[PDB]
């Protein structure tokens, strides 16, 4: 038996109880990741959803705590730490609409999106696509045809067709359409329009995960 | 071998009385 | 790390009393606590113990049922309510903190204590003999203790403790498990034993070690008779 | 710039200034060290459960 | 001959139930639990296993010379165990349906009243409710020597030919009336309130998820209906009859076989309709 | 001078180094040690199992007392496990949940953790208040942290993703010495028994030996062809073995500056995550991406045994000082002690 190890076992049980409580609290809380091209509007969406290394921003919306991670200050090898984010609820990818002629920048954004969407560590996570600088894109599209970036765009030079083609081209990069979602949204200057879309995508992913766990899907 | 009695709830009930 | 005691004073026999202990400077939630009673002429006596999670509460043979002990983690206060007191409990109590894990040092800190006055087997027995041992500064003094039951557990750790109580001062832990020296004490103190007889040795003795030495943890915590050093 | 190239060349020269021994001598030394601490190793040779602290 | 048709189908149904329950138990224990659906499915599996283990006594009471070999003391124990297993099986099924409804329709608020701490409590509550529901069976089930030469267990009640109404209606309303409508309503509400404001549009993934959820819900409802409905409809129709016609006995035996088939192939429905379970099956 | 002239000089120096290495090699280790009797099959069982974590375990270090080990996981908790009694001595709540390295001080008073955040936090385990506190925070790195390992109670060498290693001082919280010889980001670190030299492996398929006191790369080894994720130091101190992503583990030595031999198998195609040596050095336990772990014969390059108790990616592997047991950690939130 034991003489003084009983108190050690009691302490271990208390630590186990605290760890279980903390783990349940963490699992109840949704986890989000941010990625995209340089100067794509991450500093803008951070200000939209009001609150060196990884920058963590925490906020509660509709009785749901959100954990958001920004990785833009690490000039290292991405594949050595991309697996550390496996299991995130969703990934927010931001691409500036008015970057089709900024040289090629849209091509770099497409390359990054293809690399991150087809990555073996994110084969089941959902992607939330944000398109920033919509007003600048609308101003530029009148004077600059979209054919400069995409030479095969056989369409009009209006905002609606250009935006639809951009969304279709971005969604076509996904080769895992079986069990993956791409929530494409256009940002707005008015508040409670981006956070609402984030909450809707998050609750859709939560419903999907609950259905998968219950065995229905 | 010719049991054709009255059955109720997976068991044989005493039938009409 | 401070332990302030309250609730003492003259009480008529057969009444009730409440003892309160205030803890500050350390995490009280994750620390087990003990109550130690010392008679005006006798040695230390164990009373009760409560764990960190407020469970596994133990009482002495003559304390069980009569006394109750509870703790308030948010309030950082220990409550010891006593009922149906008699003339045998006229003594000052001490509150001792203790955390139990691998490499820990239980009974490391002792409170100042408060005086309380009341108006008119199958347990390990520690004798330790040696009521008085005259000493001379600069010499070496050895303290010997004996236990009825062997304290060498099957895990290889012997549960033995040495306490030093200077006159008009709270007891302090010197050596725990008869081989590990407590933090904050001079290295001249040494301990050894064979599981039945235990020896405490002091080298280069000075006037700061004058006091009464107490010895003890396999089962529920008898103290020793107490060896007093006269300078 | 040329400072990085110069310091790299200096580092390569300092590395080349060291002395090396034959691979046979190092292999023999490693073999002797491995063979000396063979019986006392508790992983290469299983220890009886009496002296094993991790016995179930 | 005509006397070897019932035991063969009963035995193959029992074997299918045994193998399916064993596979589900092995898969769940190898998965580890801390998941509420896992606890619900493991409890349903063990309940179905107990039901199939108790089935052969009822079958032997039916097939053979019509003689209850066991004693009268074992009569009540066996019938209470079987009826409890059937009632707690349907209770676990409807509770799992309610849990799925809560998880799907309420994705945020359901995190409060969830977790294995509440799952075990609701399992114990359902078991207690099943005990209460089968308490009337415990009073009954005294041995009835109706044929005279042989003896078969019977649930003879006071004021005979009058308690048949109360007992049959109580069993019907506690087995195939409330749980069935609850499961159907829960699945309908799950199907109606999928997705979220049509945010993901109507891409391939959403279409596949909707189709799979609809197929699973329809399959579960069809399995629970097509098997159990004949049994209780025959038990209700026999309330107004006194003697059989050499065919109603065969229909009742077929209904009992259908109920046992439901209890046996429910794990098969769970395995087949779940893609994650089938993927786990290969290792 | 001109860039082309310096590049030609560097190429000439590399050619001279290669010629010196080739002319100094006469007999391979395998043909020298073929006369040794084979180790034979080795069977190990899971004596202890630890299941207190709730996330992916990324690091684990053994204390010098051979009794307590610290484990790090993405849940943000560091647990000091009791090997014998399967108990949790302490639980450390991390300010940053991203941790991929941990270390235990030789004296046992302090522990270190690090990860995506650029700080190797130091926690004091012997506080008077009874609770662990953040003694120091080292924030001089610019990349993700890979491994910071203690040298004493006041010094610690930290390897980060900015291709530079540092020698931190705990008392002052400043980089006493910075090593900038690597071109790729450093991933693993190891210390010699005498604590005078250390070798680090980066993603540029090269391992460099550094001096703690002086502070320059004495030797570099380019025997691999892919990223390096694991490295360990031989107990003798005259050799070291490192892993890689090309399913090959190579054993280098310091006094000859060349690769003695390599460990590889056609069945194995995944990379190596953790490399550790036993007390004798005969057995080389190397982690792999797949769920199992392999034990290699150091002097014969033979598969001594396979440890396949896990069901996910094995991340951290360690051998205690006395070699009594081996602890293997994986991403399935389970820690297993083998013997």
């Amino acid at each position: 038996l034991s003489a003084e190890d009983k108190a050690a076992v009691e302490r271990s049980k208390m630590i186990d109880r605290n760890l279980r409580e903390d783990g349940e609290k963490a699992a109840r809380e949704v986890k989000l990741l941010l990625l995209g091209a340089g100067e794509s509007g991450k500093n803008t969406i951070v200000k939209q959803m009001k609150i060196t290394g990884i920058v963590e921003t925490h906020f509660t919306f509709k009785d749901l705590h959100f954990k958001m991670f920004d990785v833009g200050a690490q000039r290292s090898e991405r594949k050595k730490w991309i697996h550390c984010f496996e299991g995130v609820t969703a990934i927010i990818f931001c691409v500036a609409l008015s970057d089709y002629d900024l040289v090629n920048r849209m091509h770099a954004s497409m390359k990054l999106f293809d690399s991150i969407c087809n990555n073996k560590w994110f084969t089941d996570t959902s992607i939330i696509l944000f398109l920033n600088k919509k007003d600048l894109f609308e101003e530029k599209i009148k004077k600059s045809p979209l054919t400069i970036c995409y030479p095969e765009y056989a369409g009009s030079n209006t905002y609606e067709e250009a935006a639809a083609y951009i969304q279709c081209q971005f969604e076509d990069l996904n080769k895992r359409k079986d069990t993956k979602e791409i929530y494409t949204h256009f940002t707005c200057s008015t508040d409670t329009k981006n956070v609402q879309f984030v909450f809707d995508a998050v609750t859709d992913v939560i419903i999907k995960n609950n259905l998968k766990d219950c065995g229905l899907f | 071998f010719d049991m054709l009695r009255c059955m109720l709830g997976r068991v044989y009930r005493p039938c009409w009385q | 790390v401070q332990l302030v005691e309250s609730g003492g004073g003259l009480v008529q026999p057969g009444g009730s009393r409440k003892l309160s202990c205030s803890a500050s400077g350390f995490a009280f939630s994750s620390f087990g606590m003990h109550w130690v009673r010392q008679a005006p002429e006798k040695g230390l006596e164990w009373v009760a113990y409560i764990s960190s999670g407020s469970g596994t509460i133990y009482y002495a043979d003559t304390v069980k049922g009569r006394f109750t002990i509870s703790r308030d983690d948010p309030k950082n206060t220990l409550f010891l309510q006593m009922t149906s007191l008699r003339s045998e409990d006229t003594a000052m109590y001490y509150c001792v903190r203790s955390i139990y894990y691998y490499g820990s040092s239980p009974f490391d800190f002792w409170g100042q204590g408060t005086t309380l006055t009341v108006s008119a087997s199958a347990d390990i027995v520690m004798t330790q003999a040696t009521s008085s041992v005259p000493v001379t500064p600069g010499e070496s003094v050895s303290i010997s203790c004996r236990s009825s039951k062997s304290l060498l557990h099957s895990n290889g750790n012997t549960y033995l403790y040495w306490f030093l109580q200077r006159p008009g001062q709270s007891p302090q832990l010197l050596i725990y498990r008869m081989s590990n020296l407590a933090s904050g004490v001079p290295d001249r103190f040494s301990g050894s034993g064979s599981g039945t007889a235990f020896t405490l040795t002091i080298s280069r003795l000075e006037a700061e070690d004058v006091g009464v030495y107490y010895c003890m943890h396999l089962e529920y915590l008898t103290f020793g008779a107490g060896t007093k050093l006269e300078l | 710039s040329i400072a990085q190239a110069r310091k790299l060349v200096e580092q390569l020269k300092m590395e080349a200034n060291i002395d090396r021994i034959k691979v046979s001598k190092a292999a023999a030394d490693l073999m002797a060290y491995c063979e000396a601490h063979a019986k006392e190793d508790p992983l290469l040779t299983p220890v009886p459960a009496s002296e094993n602290p991790f016995r179930e | 001959y005509i006397n070897i048709i019932m035991p063969s189908v009963f035995g193959t149904i029992c074997l299918l139930g045994i193998i399916g329950n064993s596979t589900v138990i092995f898969a769940v224990v190898k998965k580890s639990c801390n998941n509420v659906p896992d606890i619900f499915i493991i409890n349903l599996s063990v309940v179905d296993l107990l039901f199939l283990l108790g089935m052969p006594f009822m079958i032997h009471q039916l097939m053979g010379n019509g003689v209850w070999h066991f004693g009268e003391t074992m009569c009540t124990l066996i019938t209470a165990m079987d009826a409890n297993s059937q009632f707690t099986s349907t209770y676990i099924l409807t509770a799992m349906a309610i849990d799925r409804y809560l998880a799907t329709v309420h994705p945020i608020s359901s995190t409060k009243f969830r977790k294995p701490s509440v799952a075990t409590l609701v399992i114990c509550l359902l078991w207690a409710l099943s005990f209460i529901s089968i308490t009337p069976v415990w009073l009954y089930a005294r041995l009835i020597p109706f044929p005279g030469g042989a003896v078969g267990c019977g649930i003879r009640l006071p004021n005979p030919d009058t308690d048949l109404y109360w007992f049959t209606l109580y069993q019907f309303f506690l087995a195939f009336a409330l749980p069935f409508v609850v499961i159907t309503a829960a699945y309908v509400r799950i199907l109606q309130r999928m997705t979220s404001s049509v945010a993901p549009a109507s891409q391939r993934s959403i279409r596949l998820r909707t189709k799979r959820v609809t197929r699973t819900a329809i399959a579960i409802c069809l399995v629970f209906f097509v098997c159990w409905a004949p049994y209780y409809v025959l038990q209700l129709t026999q309330l107004s009859i006194s003697r059989p016609t050499l065919t109603f006995v065969y229909l009742y035996n077929a209904a009992i076989s259908l109920g046992y088939a439901n209890s046996c192939l429910n794990p098969f429905v769970y395995i087949v309709l779940c893609e994650t379970f089938r993927k786990r099956l290969v290792l | 001078s001109e860039l082309d002239q310096l590049r030609q000089e560097a190429e000439q120096l590399k050619n001279q180094i290669r010629d010196a290495r080739k002319a100094c090699a006469d007999a391979t280790l395998s043909q020298i040690t073929n006369n040794i009797d084979p180790v034979g099959r080795i069977q190990m069982r899971t004596r202890r199992t630890l299941r207190g974590h709730l996330a992916k375990i990324y690091a684990m270090h053994w204390g010098t007392d051979s009794r307590l080990l610290v484990s790090a996981s993405q849940d943000g908790k560091l647990i000091i496990w009791d090997s014998y009694t399967t108990n949790k001595v302490h639980a450390i709540p991390l300010r940053s949940s991203w941790v991929m390295t941990c270390a235990y001080a030789p004296s046992g008073n302090y522990v270190a953790c690090g990860g995506l955040d650029n700080i190797c936090s130091i926690y004091n385990l012997k506080t008077r208040e009874g609770n662990v506190r953040v003694s120091r925070e080292l924030a001089g790195h610019t990349g993700y942290l890979s491994c910071c390992r203690f040298l004493d109670d006041n010094q610690i060498v930290t390897s980060s993703g900015d291709t530079t290693c540092a020698l931190w001082d705990i008392e002052t919280g400043q980089q006493t010495t910075t090593f900038t010889g690597h071109t790729g980001d450093v991933m693993s670190l190891s210390l010699a028994p005498d604590t005078r030299l250390f070798v680090s492996g980066a993603c540029d398929a090269s391992a460099k030996l550094w001096d703690v006191r002086e502070g320059m790369c004495r030797q570099t080894f380019t025997g691999h062809e892919s990223d390096i994720n694991a490295i360990c130091f031989f107990p003798n101190g005259n050799a070291f073995a490192t892993g890689s992503d090309d399913a090959t583990c190579r054993l280098f030595d310091l006094r000859a500056d060349q690769e003695l031999m390599t460990y590889s198998h056609d069945n194995i195609i995944c990379g190596i995550t953790s490399v550790s040596f036993s007390k004798s050095g005969r057995l080389l336990l190397a982690g792999y991406d797949d769920f199992n772990c392999n034990v290699w014969d150091a002097l014969k390059a033979d598969r001594a045994g396979v440890l396949a108790g896990h069901d996910n990616r094995v991340s951290c592997l360690g051998v205690t000082d006395d070699g009594m047991a081996v602890a293997t950690g994986s991403w399935d939130s389970f820690l297993k002690i083998w013997n």
